[PDB]
């Protein structure tokens, strides 16, 4: 909705900075950051990448912590896995807000998808070259 | 009985202390029991020098 359309919810768009009522601009980033962490936190619960599932993968591969039992795998994973998804989703959402506000190429959003995937195949590229 | 008044020290310099603070704590123990002590007893588990 950029013209002749309902403007209740809309991403900010302007050269430099646009500010008439912050009750619209600051709310957009709040809903964007919260949703991203909400989406990231729920994805691991369904994609089989939570702390509980990772330990089952490591148990299957016969990998253990140095001085912990098998049951303590989950607890050490829970120290980082659940909070990394919540904070990682928040950070990647914040990068989109920074990308959108700065007005980069690609209108900010979408380049985060591009930079990650090109990095995703980078790990293949480096390991296939000794 | 006189107190000693040496004409020269038998050692040129005092021996440097080698059990300093960095030599006292080698590394922290990171095990399940150590983590229990950290999160429940408010206790840090370290491996230290024997003479300390």
């Amino acid at each position: 909705p950029v013209g002749g359309l309902c403007h209740y919810l809309s991403p900010p768009e302007s050269f430099g900075s646009v500010l008439e009522d912050p009750v619209h601009a600051v709310v957009y980033i709040v809903f964007m950051l919260g949703s991203c962490a909400f989406f990231s936190k729920t994805w691991i619960e369904v994609s089989g990448s939570s702390a509980k599932d990772v330990a089952k993968q490591l148990k299957e591969q016969q990998m253990v912590m140095r001085g912990h039992r098998e049951t303590s795998m989950v607890h050490e994973l829970n120290r980082y896995i659940p909070t990394a998804a919540a904070f990682g989703g928040l950070c990647i959402g914040a990068l989109s807000v920074l990308a959108d506000f700065l007005g980069a190429i690609g209108s900010g959003t979408g380049i985060l998808l591009a930079v990650t995937i090109i990095y995703q195949y980078f790990e293949i590229f480096v390991k296939e070259q000794s | 009985r006189l107190r000693r008044q040496p004409k020269y020290p038998r050692k040129s310099a005092p021996r440097r202390n080698k059990l300093d603070h960095y030599a006292i704590i080698k590394f922290p123990l990171t095990t399940e029991s150590a983590m229990k002590k950290i999160e429940d007893n408010n206790t840090l588990v370290f491996i230290v020098d024997v003479k300390a």
